[PDB]
């Protein structure tokens, strides 16, 4: 069991991590979270009291170095930095231990519902969709553009996302229009899953990162991301049979975390509709079906 | 973006640009088969690509055989004709090549979009306009090409004849506009006005009879009030 200690907490902040969040008051005496369990990627995240504008936040893996936060008054946000000293760390750590000033990752042991939405993801993986190679974690916010949405400024600050486009020559061969337009199977077995991700695992991480950035952050292009993801797997006639039952799986548990009330805003009517009622998958995802009309039936 | 009231003198500039109406590529008779039933039986059809500044009509004609073995007709219909309209694209020379493609119905966009993906500058567009394409196979020569083909055919036809020489292109479209509105609104009417005379005649080369300019202007009237009386005799007015 891990921890990401903190310096101070000088402004009032909603501090993250994971699906979990606590308020935290100006100067209140805080100073970091515990008890963080090691085998996963991790998310902590900040939202100020005084501008809730920008959502911002760090993915990080506590077997990759040992990581902390301090407020900068400079820039203004919570920074998150790596401790090279592993005796420093050590003894801070405790000490803070030993006067009780951490709050407990507060997982309950029956519940999975971390583990199934981050199964597929990598630290190693989301480092080459967030570019800053100095650091072992990854920064994101509300505000960052994917390298999608900037074809269409600060190359060093996108989110490189895997370009999914379905009225491009990437994803229609030449004397197949209408067969590779209206079933996508060669856009994703061959040119996305053998081509460009070599795995499903690899596509799933990178839908499920998506998600969690989208839901965390509100970042657009993410969400984006995660439903032209979806997408494209709901449009392809051929499918491997282990896929459509994993993908079944993540969007469950993505659909039964969502909050009801951003369900508006981070939901695409025309996608989960075409994807649940029309496209060849309409009846390969039992699971995410019954979810979403059970808690989501206006959107349908 | 879309072709409407407000733009539509762009047609008429020197910017190449093509017209490009599928209604007409799958056509069937419905009947009745021996057990009750009822089946469909394609007969030919045709693409209608005009281009509205020079009156060019590329008519592609659709013969029954491209229908044979293949299913959900009417989806295929318009990826065929994308096919068909990249096809020409492609044949003609760089300068001949169209700046923007205007589709008369908006369910050609993602078709033509997809075939036409090398021609990324190319602008495919949809018009709120209601235009009377539909009628061109009221037009008697065009009707008859298409039924006698025998095989896929493209034949080159201009559609406003020799009337360019002494009119503008805006009023030439005008004109083939009004002339098709009246055949598809009661097409026995229209023909009877068109031919009533017998002293005025189709040239071999030519669509259209050799009106001189007074009698257009009586025959433009005449389409005129057909179209209103029509709309008198339907909505009963
Ligand atoms: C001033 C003291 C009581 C609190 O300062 C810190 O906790 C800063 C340390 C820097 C790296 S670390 O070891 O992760 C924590
Ligand atoms: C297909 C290739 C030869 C291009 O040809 C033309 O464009 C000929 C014009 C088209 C129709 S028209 O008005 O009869 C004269």
């Amino acid at each position: 069991m891990n921890t990401v200690p903190f310096t101070s907490a000088p402004i009032e902040v909603t501090i993250g991590i994971d699906q979990y969040s606590f308020n935290v008051k100006e100067n209140q005496p805080f100073h970091g979270i515990k008890d963080i369990p090691i085998g996963h990627v991790h998310v902590i995240h900040f939202q100020h009291a005084d501008n809730s504008s920008m959502r911002y936040g760090y993915w990080f893996d506590c077997r990759m170095g040992n990581f902390y936060i301090q407020y900068d008054p400079k820039d203004g946000l919570y920074k998150m930095m790596e401790e090279r000293d592993g005796a420093k760390f050590e003894n801070i750590v405790h000490n803070f231990k030993e006067r009780q000033m951490m709050v407990s990752y507060p997982k309950i042991d029956e519940d999975d519902t971390w583990y199934n939405l981050t199964e597929f993801v990598q630290m190693d993986k989301i480092r080459k969709i967030v570019r800053k190679d100095e650091n072992q974690f990854s920064y994101v916010d509300s505000s960052m553009t994917t390298v999608q949405e900037n074809e269409l400024s600060d190359p060093a600050h996108s989110l490189n996302y895997t370009v999914i486009n379905f009225k491009s020559r990437e994803a229609i061969r030449p004397g197949h229009e209408m067969e590779d337009f209206l079933d996508k199977s060669y856009y994703l077995n061959t040119v996305m899953l053998q081509g460009i991700f070599k795995n499903s695992s690899n596509y799933f991480g990178e839908l499920q990162f998506a998600f969690l950035n989208a839901m965390f952050f509100g970042n657009y292009g993410s969400s984006l991301q995660w439903h032209a993801m979806i997408e494209l797997i709901c449009s392809s006639a051929t499918v491997p049979k282990h896929m459509l039952d994993k993908l079944d799986e993540i969007l469950y548990y993505q659909i039964k975390t969502l909050p009801e009330q951003y369900s508006d805003i981070l939901l695409n009517e025309r996608v989960w509709n075409i994807c649940l009622y029309s496209s060849f998958q309409k009846n390969s995802l039992h699971n995410t079906e019954k979810i979403m009309e059970n808690k989501y039936p206006e959107l349908l | 973006g879309a072709m409407n009231s407000s733009n539509y003198a762009e047609l008429f500039n020197n910017d190449i640009k093509l017209f490009v109406d599928d209604t007409n590529v799958y056509r069937v008779t419905v009947h009745k088969t021996f057990e009750g039933n009822v089946a469909t039986k394609a007969i030919n059809g045709c693409i209608f690509t005009l281009n509205p500044k020079t009156g060019h009509l590329f008519l592609k004609i659709i013969h029954t055989s491209v229908w044979a073995g293949q299913k959900r007709l009417s989806q295929l219909a318009k990826w065929k004709t994308a096919e068909e309209v990249s096809a020409l694209v492609r044949s003609l020379p760089k300068e001949e090549q169209p700046k923007q493609i205007i589709v008369t119905r908006k369910a050609m966009l993602d078709p033509l979009e997809v075939h036409m993906l090398d021609f990324p500058n190319i602008a495919i567009r949809p018009t709120e306009l209601r235009l009377p394409f539909s009628a061109a196979m009221s037009i008697d020569k065009l009707s008859d090409v298409v039924m006698k083909a025998t095989e896929p055919q493209m034949v080159l036809f201009n559609i406003y004849d020799d009337w360019l020489d002494r009119i503008s292109s805006y009023t030439a479209f005008s004109r083939l506009t009004l002339l098709l509105r009246a055949l598809k609104t009661n097409e026995e009417s229209a023909k009877m006005i068109l031919l009533s005379d017998p002293t005025i005649t189709i040239k071999s080369y030519h669509l259209w009879p050799s009106f001189t300019d007074e009698q257009w202007i009586t025959i433009e009237s005449q389409m005129r009030d057909l179209i209103l009386t029509e709309y008198g005799r339907k909505y009963n007015v």
